[PDB]
């Protein structure tokens, strides 16, 4: 029942790194003495609350069978003056005595927050005490100091120097696959009903971490209990095993649990492999292949580019009318490469405090650098361009993104994609060679694509046989992909109204589409098109006078 | 299971001698709503009551007032054995006596005041040893049945001779008081108090079962809400109702003591609470102990926070203790307390709505003899920004007014007033209006979350928009089955746009009423009012308030005022609102409506698919609709039969609903002139309407209309080149 | 020569309100013990300097005949950490002993200013000390805590909660009538010329 690597999900790659760093020095202490080579001193774990940092630390302890001294942050800082530093000493001393050992400083930010942030002396002194104890590991007596924090920044940078906490591991929020994993770990002991689709749970559970899912499984269970409780006994101090087995956790119980679901970490910049594919995008076949040659090749065939003497381009700019699949393409190519993907929307960049707006863009480019191969996607750039002239802060952010672009070495597998519905006000700086020099024009869908889009959106929907999507495409000439989805949504909304009113079983049929087309609208004017067509050629010249 | 076993639930019938069984069970036991039953609880004690029917009451549960519940020595969520009792017959004599601490202050004729009207024609089925409660004379007295003649149980028919032995009796040890706080003393917190009851009842009442299951129970329950919302009340109520040990940690009291004494008291608190498990540690005014660590300089203060955190993490003991805490401000609390294993559960105990206030008023008028002219529903209705404590003060002040005036001569020189006077003393509706005049509402500035009182009937015309609105909000809530079977996810938000005064704000509220869903209205200027630094963390607070109040509709009214202010601060707000919209998961039933009298300057970002993509155009009203508006406005007014509302609509074929409302007022303002100047039979007739119509008012020019119709067809195209 | 309502002018309405709130609870203390209703606890008086707040407090005390314990803000906060909190306890204790009484905390903002402005552990402790004492009156002894401040928005909001300083009186600057009224009170001992 104790903790082990089998009790951890979503942290596959990270848990592998920690294993590599720690296994040799711990399982083979004698060997490492003989080599003379230097092992890792400190391992810092960061990530939002409830991602399983304390868990992994306690897991690595039992699995390596190393001596384990837990240093609770809040516990130290709750004690008196010298007793704090005195306990820090004992913790190291006792750990060194029973080597090999792992000292785990949980909630490190409590002990050693920003040495400038802290007010007083006894606090600063405790930080100094820690820095000495870390440096005091020059005895090297096979001790590994692990630590956990939610504030990777608030930790006094002195701790992240070489010889102290020199290695770090981003145990971030889990993705769709990771959440499924954790759900299985906590539903491991439950008798799940057959209608329970944990895959569905994991997918509509966007902003949950390990602690959230653990509580979510606990929630669905306690509700299923309270039901068949009904009569039970209660007066009896204990329930027998016979009853507990007959107990089943329905999918409904999980849905009730998902109702009270308060996701811990939302807007926490997500880093995952998009579930969007080429199949979700109608048309653009030429651009799709072009995206591969830019992203697929340099990562899967570095030997070619090195032998050809050319270095690949860094970034791409999607520009064209609104709702033509610019966001989709960005996610699509990342999925094709099965590379990580980060989407920062323009407004998200204009949200931050003025001071944070610089230190947080660095966090992004660092998160992309570490999650390599990765597709860093700056979507909705138009909303930023407007905030500069009115077509202050937006100025500082873009200049930061430019600096961060140049600084990132081309030999890294990070690929930057920018997108905007408006190339008439895009900063020319972004378009200069070495930045987003690959200017891709994504226009309104041609007739062939419109059919593909219609089928793509009505894929999972019950459309009648007599419905002619090809004719429908023939009628919606100047319409965008977003519009065609809305027409489908409009037509589907009518079919639902009929279902409730008459109970005719769900069939979105012909006359539903016909009326939806009656009210249909063109979200991109002719004049707008002519402009986009001009920028499809002359956007190259926007860095001159223009 | 035999039918004779049921579980104790709260009481709908506030009467003492009564229980409530569902009709399916009622007829199952073959015992009828009129008959007298015998209740057998734990501790081998009994009580007698009249059984009745509840449609809401689930068959397996039995509703009984706290008084009966106390006599049985039972709590909410325990089993009792009911059985018919035809053995009971009419009473000959009864020997009741008041309990000492429930009469300390008054003296006189308790029979005439309390006992006589309490048993008057009441044929109450009592029992020997029972303790009942009588409310009157601005207090509640407890009597205990010492003896009956058809003992131990008998009925109190009008011929029954009620004896009073002589002197008040002392309180028994195991006998709790009814003056103590309970769920029956809390109103307006139906939903919130339900949640807390679910969180707390299982681990506390049946701790052994939670030890056996292995599942993790809630550790910390943080209560927030403005001052006087009844956070301390709810905490103290759950303690007495679940019967758990209660250790109160008062914030200021700790922090008022010396450095180490504060931390030492924290230990002793958790120590004694753990010792006397099951228990509830209530940390009242938590922000006094654990404000943001950045917000606090000094050393000791930071050390005290750390001490609390360690104690909170010390629930690895899991010796069945629940740490409740109350603060008037979540963001003041050190976020380190919000982490899992500490205060991981939260309950927003906000300000009460109209119905909730009426409830509270009924709770604090329990012991007073209200005059017949008193309409508490009116008091509640005209009490926008009061909180639980404000209303409790309102009733208390209205009482003090009735007192001090009908004091008149009294005696004063006499150290105490007898029960005869206090009962005869009544609180007039006048006294409430006087108390309402000196009303100092605590939470006016607080953003409100409640079900709008506006309905479709208040909106003339727009029948098309009403129906489309029902599809967008009501269907996805009331019929998730269809949407999942069709494979489409609904749209999240709507944008109302059109000329001024055509019912955009009404529609936003009206739909929330149709769905009986919560409603939040943040007007443009409210957003531009906010302090810049806090502006962002407060917008986040809104979306959290709407997320928790789900199903809710978040209404951003008067967006044009923000669009003007952009072309600095106005930029950061919207860009964050756009950010918060995206974060709003479609499955949360939070539906965001936007409104603006100016579509020529909306940030097209708001109109992006996924955001406010449903662009509904609300124009000036056509003739049919204008009549509906005129009737809707004159609905509550005494109009003459001679008035031709139709003709009034014929002439004004360019007037907004805001104009027609102003015209109806103007004509009324003239009718009031006549009523005051000449005392004429008060009624708004024609010649007011005609004169008010002569001067006229066109709040929307012709050129304005042309533009609005142009945007009605081209607004979706504002995301490209403008 | 002692202060009374006749020594106060320009505050007719305010003085009436204070008369209502205060008058019944002291010579009806056994009555309130009999009724069970909750009377006011803290009456906060605010207005610019020299408006008559300290005057009105002392007047109400002498006119009602209640015991009067004056707590001068600066006087407390002039003493050492021990004395400050100690004198606060002594005042509330001796006031409860000689009930009915009025504890007047003059220049309250000196003791419990906006907590955001406050620094140092001792000062924050004194505020908490006062909050506990105010909550201590929920024993429902026959005691009223009047308090004066030149700046209402300077007071720590903790004091304005229910059960503490829950009632307030805006004793503002006098108008033309009020000034005439006050002038009469200060010229009532002087022989005025006819041209005056
Ligand atoms: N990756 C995970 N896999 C399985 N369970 C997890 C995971 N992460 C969290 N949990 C569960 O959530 C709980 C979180 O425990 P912790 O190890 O304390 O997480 P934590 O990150 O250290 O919390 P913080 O950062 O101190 S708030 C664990 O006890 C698990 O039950
Ligand atoms: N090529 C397409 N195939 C299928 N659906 C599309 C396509 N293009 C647009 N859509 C629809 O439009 C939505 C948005 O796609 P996006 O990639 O965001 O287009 P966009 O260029 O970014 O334009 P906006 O301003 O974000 S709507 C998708 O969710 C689809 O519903
Ligand atoms: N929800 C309520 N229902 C009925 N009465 C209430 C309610 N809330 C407050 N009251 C009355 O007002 C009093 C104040 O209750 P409190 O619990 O002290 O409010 P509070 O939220 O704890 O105030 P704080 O947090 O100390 S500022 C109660 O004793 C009741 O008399
Ligand atoms: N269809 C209507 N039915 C009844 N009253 C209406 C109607 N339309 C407008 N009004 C009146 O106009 C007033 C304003 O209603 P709103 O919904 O706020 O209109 P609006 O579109 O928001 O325009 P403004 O900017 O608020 S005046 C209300 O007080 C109503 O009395
Ligand atoms: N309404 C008044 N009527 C007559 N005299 C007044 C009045 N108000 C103030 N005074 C005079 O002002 C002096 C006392 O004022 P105080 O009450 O001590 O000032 P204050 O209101 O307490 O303001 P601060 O904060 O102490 S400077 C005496 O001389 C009073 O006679
Ligand atoms: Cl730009
Ligand atoms: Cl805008
Ligand atoms: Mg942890
Ligand atoms: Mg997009
Ligand atoms: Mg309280
Ligand atoms: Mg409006
Ligand atoms: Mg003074």
């Amino acid at each position: 029942n104790e903790v082990g690597y089998d009790d951890i999900g979503g942290c596959r790659k990270q848990l592998a790194q920690i294993k590599e760093m720690v296994e040799l020095p711990l399982r083979h202490p004698a060997l490492f003495k003989a080599i003379g080579v230097k092992p890792p001193r400190g391992i810092l774990l960061y990530g939002p609350p409830g991602t399983g940092k304390t868990l992994i630390a306690r897991a690595v302890a039992n699995e390596t069978g190393a001596f384990f001294f837990l240093i609770n942050g809040p516990e130290i800082m709750s004690k008196l003056a010298g007793e704090s530093e005195s306990n820090l000493r004992k913790a190291f001393e006792e750990a060194e005595k029973n080597a090999p050992a792992i000292i785990f400083i949980d909630e490190l930010d409590a002990i050693a927050p920003k040495r400038e942030k802290t007010h007083g002396e006894v606090e600063r002194r405790i930080v100094s005490q820690l820095l000495t104890l870390m440096d005091g590991l020059k005895q090297r007596a096979h001790v590994i100091v692990m630590a956990a924090t939610n504030r990777p920044n608030s930790i006094d940078p002195a701790l992240r120097r070489f010889g102290r906490f020199d290695r770090e591991v981003d145990i971030g929020i889990p993705d769709a696959t990771g959440r499924l994993e954790i759900l299985q770990i906590h539903t491991k002991n439950m008798k799940l009903a057959d209608d329970v689709d944990l895959e569905q749970v994991a997918n509509e559970t966007h902003g949950h971490v390990g602690a959230d899912l653990a509580a979510l499984c606990s929630e669905a269970a306690l509700q299923a209990i309270r039901k068949k409780m009904d009569l039970i006994d209660l007066e009896d101090e204990t329930i027998d095993a016979e009853v507990m087995n007959s107990l089943a956790v329905t999918m409904d119980d999980f849905r009730w649990a998902l109702s009270q679901s308060n996701p811990s970490a939302l807007r926490e910049t997500v880093v995952e492999v998009p579930q969007v594919t080429w199949e979700d995008i109608g048309g653009l076949e030429d651009v799709k292949r072009e995206l591969q040659e830019l992203v697929q090749y340099p990562v899967e065939h570095p030997d070619k580019f090195l032998k050809f003497g050319m270095t690949p381009s860094k970034g791409v700019l999607f520009y064209g009318p609104p709702g033509c699949g610019k966001t989709l393409l960005a996610k699509a190519i990342a999925n094709e490469c099965q590379a990580n993907f980060i989407s920062i929307k323009g407004p998200e960049l204009l949200t931050m405090w003025f001071g944070e707006s610089e230190a947080n863009v660095r966090e992004i480019f660092d998160k992309a650098r570490q999650a390599a191969p990765c597709v860093l996607f700056f979507d909705e750039l138009d909303s930023i361009a407007k905030a500069r002239g009115g077509n202050g802060a937006a100025d500082r952010v873009i200049n930061q993104i430019l600096t961060e672009m140049d600084g990132m070495s081309t030999k890294k597998n990070v690929f930057i994609i920018g997108a905007t519905n408006r190339p008439d006000i895009i900063d020319p700086a972004i378009l200069r060679p070495g930045r987003l020099d690959q200017l891709i024009y994504i226009p309104l869908p041609d007739e062939k694509s419109r059919v593909a889009i219609l089928k793509a959106n009505l894929r999972k929907s019950p459309v009648a046989k007599d419905v002619d999507l090809e004719f429908l495409a023939k009628m919606t000439n100047g319409f965008s992909g977003a519009d065609l989805t809305e027409i489908c949504q409009r037509a589907c909304k009518l079919a639902i109204r009929e279902s409730i009113e008459s109970e005719i079983r769900p069939e979105i049929r012909r006359d539903h589409f016909e009326e939806a087309m009656r009210f249909a609208r063109r979200s991109v004017s002719d004049n707008d098109i002519r402009k986009y067509e001009m920028f499809a050629q002359t956007l190259q010249q926007s860095r001159g006078f223009g | 299971n035999r039918p004779n076993r049921l579980i104790v639930d709260e009481a709908i019938n506030e009467d003492n001698s009564v229980v409530s069984l569902s009709q399916p069970k009622m007829d199952e036991l073959q015992l009828f709503r009129g008959d007298t039953v015998l209740l057998k609880g734990k501790k081998r004690r009994e009580a007698v009551c009249i059984v009745l029917s509840d449609d809401t009451c689930s068959d397996e549960k039995i509703r009984m007032n706290r008084v009966v519940r106390n006599n049985l020595r039972v709590r909410l969520g325990d089993v009792i054995s009911i059985q018919p009792c035809p053995d009971v017959k009419y009473g000959k004599r009864i020997h009741v006596l008041p309990i000492d601490d429930t009469v300390e202050g008054i003296t006189g004729n308790l029979f005439e005041v309390y006992l006589k009207p309490y048993f008057l024609e009441a044929y109450r089925p009592i029992r020997k040893g029972d303790i009942f409660l009588v409310r009157g004379g601005m207090r509640a007295v407890e009597f205990k049945v010492v003896e009956t003649d058809p003992s131990p149980y008998c009925i109190v028919a009008p011929d029954t001779v009620i004896h009073c032995e002589g002197e008040p009796i002392k309180r028994e040890d195991e006998e709790e008081s009814l003056n103590e706080v309970g769920y029956d003393d809390i109103g307006g917190c139906r939903k919130q108090l339900a949640q807390i009851k679910e969180m707390v009842e299982l681990p506390l009442r049946h701790p052994a079962l939670f030890k056996a299951i292995g599942v993790k129970p809630p550790r910390g329950i943080l209560l927030y809400g403005p001052p006087g919302t009844g956070k301390t009340l709810i905490a103290r109520a759950v303690a007495n109702e679940t019967g758990a040990f209660f250790f109160l940690i008062n914030g200021p009291e700790i922090m008022s003591k010396l450095a180490g004494e504060s931390e030492s008291n924290l230990r002793k608190a958790f120590e004694e609470a753990e010792k006397n498990a099951p228990a509830i540690i209530f940390i009242d005014e938590l922000d006094a102990i654990a404000p943001k660590r950045e917000k606090t300089h000094g050393e000791v203060e930071r050390r005290i926070v750390s001490q609390l955190l360690t104690l909170m993490d010390g629930l690895k003991q899991r010796a069945h203790v629940i740490v409740m805490a109350a603060t008037n401000r979540p963001n003041s609390i050190d976020p380190a307390l919000r982490r899992f294993g500490r205060f991981d559960r939260e309950v927003d105990i906000g300000i009460p709505d109209a119905t909730g206030r009426l409830e509270i008023l009924q709770i604090h008028t329990k012991n007073m003899k209200l005059a017949d002219d008193v309409d508490l529903e009116q008091v509640a209705n005209e009490t926008h920004g009061h909180v639980g404590a404000d209303l409790a003060a309102l009733c208390s002040e209205a009482a003090l007014q009735a007192i001090r005036k009908k004091m008149d001569l009294i005696d004063l020189e006499d150290e105490t007033i007898d029960a005869e006077v206090m009962n005869s003393l009544a609180v007039t509706m006048d006294d409430f209006r006087w108390a309402l005049s000196q009303s100092n509402p605590s939470a006016l500035r607080e953003t409100v979350v409640e079900v709008p009182q506006v309905t479709w009937e208040d909106i003339g015309g727009l029948e098309d928009v009403k129906r489309e609105l029902q599809e967008l909000v009501q269907y996805p809530v009331e019929h998730p089955d269809k949407f999942l079977k069709f494979g489409m996810t609904p749209s999240k938000g709507v944008l109302f746009y059109g000329p001024p005064g055509c019912g955009k704000t009404l529609l936003a509220k009206a739909i929330a009423n149709e769905c009986q869903a919560n409603f939040i209205s943040i007007k443009g200027p409210e957003l531009l009012t906010m302090w810049f630094g806090e502006s962002e963390a407060n917008v986040r607070e809104i979306f959290d308030k709407a997320r928790q109040a789900a199903p809710c509709v978040l209404f951003f009214d008067e967006l044009d005022s923000i669009a003007k202010a952009r072309g600095g601060a106005a930029d950061r707000v919207i860009n964050q609102i756009l950010t918060e919209m995206d974060g709003m998961s479609t499955k949360k039933n939070v539906f965001i409506i936007g409104a603006t009298n100016r579509p020529d300057i909306i940030d097209p970002a708001i109109l992006r698919p996924g955001r406010l993509d449903q662009l509904i155009y609300i124009p000036l009203p056509d003739e049919k609709s204008r009549v509906a508006i005129l009737k809707a406005n004159l609905r509550k007014s005494p109009v003459a039969k001679d008035v031709d509302l139709e003709f009034l609509a014929k002439m004004t074929n360019g007037f907004s609903g805001a104009d027609l409302t102003e015209i109806c007022q103007r004509a009324c303002k003239l009718a009031i002139r006549e009523s005051i100047e000449s005392e004429i039979r008060p009624e708004i007739r024609r010649d007011h309407f005609e004169e008010a119509m002569r001067f006229a008012r066109r709040s929307v020019s012709d050129n304005d209309i042309r533009k609005y119709e142009m945007f009605a067809q081209t607004l979706q195209q504002s995301r490209g080149f403008g």
